[PDB]
């Protein structure tokens, strides 16, 4: 079967490097254990190495950004006519699932409360202005977290009445 | 303003290597019909770079397997030596394997040996060690994971001379403890060896 063949497999990134040519046989690629192949260009570049198995990725970020949650990484067998160790056919992945916990901190975010009553007019003559004022704790937030919005508002109160 | 064409699939690069594949070149450079004061250029494709193919296989170099498992620790003409004090040896093999075509050996020494203190299938006395650092989700991607942490009876051992001396030279080697013993302690949570809490994960993501 025909596949593109590398010059360079560079290690610890799974790329194929330095393209050599295409269409050449797997058999004729690999004579020369440096090189790399990649059959169908979608993916799976895989090194003219014996089969063993590569290096563990990093961590997949925490399913859950609060509490006790899980994290993944793989590690694909890597190599051609061979088995790895444990009767593992090449191509095969293997996972370790590890409970993470990014913080302590679980909904940071307030929501407003009820209103309270209006206030009366700041001046008993002329014009002035009038505010409304509420609480942001129901719920409370917790951490650094804010009510999203203004905490009062603010409009024109007329009094109808000469100084 | 000279019209340039193509000169010919050139003369060939010799294979440049004895082994496996290689890529020579010749392209057709536009060498016969050169283009000259920017006017027109070669029209077509310059390209050919080709895959040479040498029918012999290069050499791959051996690299080392793993350490193996440790030989039973005996001494010669000295029945069992288990639970006393009586210095033995013990063996460690591995395998160069892989190395085809006349490739390069393995650069080191394929046996380790040290010096050793039998204390397979001896009691004695334990002491039980502090909560582990939690485990693995085992089986990962399969039916409900769980965690695992365990306290287990440690056994003490026992306080022997930690060198011996040679018979041919007088510097001093080391001596190892090797066995599994039988740890003998108070009971926690009604287990003699070990006890262990499973607690199952949470949030599994798909594989
Ligand atoms: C038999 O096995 C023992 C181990 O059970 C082995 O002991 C080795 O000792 C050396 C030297 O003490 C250790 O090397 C150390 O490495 C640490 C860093 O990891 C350094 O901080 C140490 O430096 C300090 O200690 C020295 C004396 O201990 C001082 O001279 C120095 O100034 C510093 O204070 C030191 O370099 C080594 O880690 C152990 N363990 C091994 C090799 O597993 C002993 O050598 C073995 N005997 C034989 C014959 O093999
Ligand atoms: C990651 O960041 C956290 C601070 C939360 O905002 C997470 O949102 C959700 O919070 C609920 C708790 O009420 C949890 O069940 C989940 O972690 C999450 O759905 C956010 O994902
Ligand atoms: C309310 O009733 C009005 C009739 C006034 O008597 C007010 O007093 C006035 O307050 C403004 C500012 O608050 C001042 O400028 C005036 O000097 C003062 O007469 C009263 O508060
Ligand atoms: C031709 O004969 C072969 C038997 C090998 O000895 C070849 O040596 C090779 O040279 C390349 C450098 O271009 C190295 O990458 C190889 O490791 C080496 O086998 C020789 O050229
Ligand atoms: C993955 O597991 C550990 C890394 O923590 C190493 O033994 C090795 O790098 C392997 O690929
Ligand atoms: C995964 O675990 C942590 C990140 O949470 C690091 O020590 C490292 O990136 C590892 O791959
Ligand atoms: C203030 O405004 C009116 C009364 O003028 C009402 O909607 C309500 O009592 C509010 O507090
Ligand atoms: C045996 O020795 C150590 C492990 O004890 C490593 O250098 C390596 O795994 C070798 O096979
Ligand atoms: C021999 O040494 C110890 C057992 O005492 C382990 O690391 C392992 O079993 C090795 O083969
Ligand atoms: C473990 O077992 C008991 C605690 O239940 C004690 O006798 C002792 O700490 C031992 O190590």
């Amino acid at each position: 079967d025909p596949v593109l063949c590398f010059t360079q497999y560079e290690e610890s990134s799974g790329k194929c490097k330095g393209l050599l040519g295409g269409g050449v046989s797997v058999e004729d690629c690999c004579l020369n254990t440096a090189f790399a192949y990649q059959k169908r260009s979608g993916g799976l570049c895989q090194p003219c190495r014996s089969p063993r198995w590569s290096l563990w990725s990093t961590w997949a970020p925490c399913s859950v950004t609060c509490s006790e949650g899980s994290q993944l990484r793989y590690r694909r067998c890597v190599g051609w006519n061979g088995q790895c160790s444990g009767k593992v056919a090449p191509g095969t992945l293997e996972w370790q699932l590890q409970a993470c916990e990014d913080q302590q901190c679980c909904p940071e975010m307030g929501g407003w409360s009820g209103w309270g009553p209006w206030e009366p007019c700041s001046v008993t003559c002329s014009k002035g202005t009038r505010t409304r004022r509420r609480a942001c704790n129901h719920p409370a937030p917790k951490c650094g977290g804010h009510c999203p919005g203004q905490a009062q508002e603010s409009e024109a109160c007329d009094t109808q009445q000469v100084c | 303003g000279v019209a340039g064409g193509w000169g010919p699939w050139g003369p060939v690069s010799p294979c440049p290597v004895t082994c496996g594949l290689g890529q020579t070149m010749e392209q057709r450079t536009c060498n016969h019909p050169v283009p000259q004061h920017g006017g027109p250029f070669c029209a077509g494709d310059a390209t050919r770079t080709h895959i040479c193919n040498t029918a012999v296989p290069c050499p791959v170099d051996g690299e080392w397997d793993s350490w193996g498992e440790w030989s039973p620790c005996i001494r010669r003409n000295m029945k069992s030596i288990s639970c006393q004090e009586i210095p033995g040896q013990q063996s460690r093999g591995r395998t160069c394997r892989g190395r085809k075509f006349d490739g390069h050996r393995c650069a080191g020494q394929q046996q380790d040996i040290r010096h050793c203190y039998s204390i397979q299938h001896c009691p004695l006395k334990g002491s039980w060690s502090e909560w582990s650092t939690w485990g693995l989700c085992m089986p990962p991607c399969g039916p409900n994971p769980t965690r695992a942490r365990q306290r287990l009876c440690t056994p003490l051992l026992p306080k022997y001379p930690p060198t011996v001396s040679m018979v041919e030279g007088q510097g001093e080697k080391n001596v190892t403890f090797w066995g599994r013993p039988l740890p003998r302690c108070e009971e926690l949570q009604g287990q003699k060896l070990v006890v262990e809490e499973k607690r199952p994960c949470l949030h599994v993501p798909a594989c």
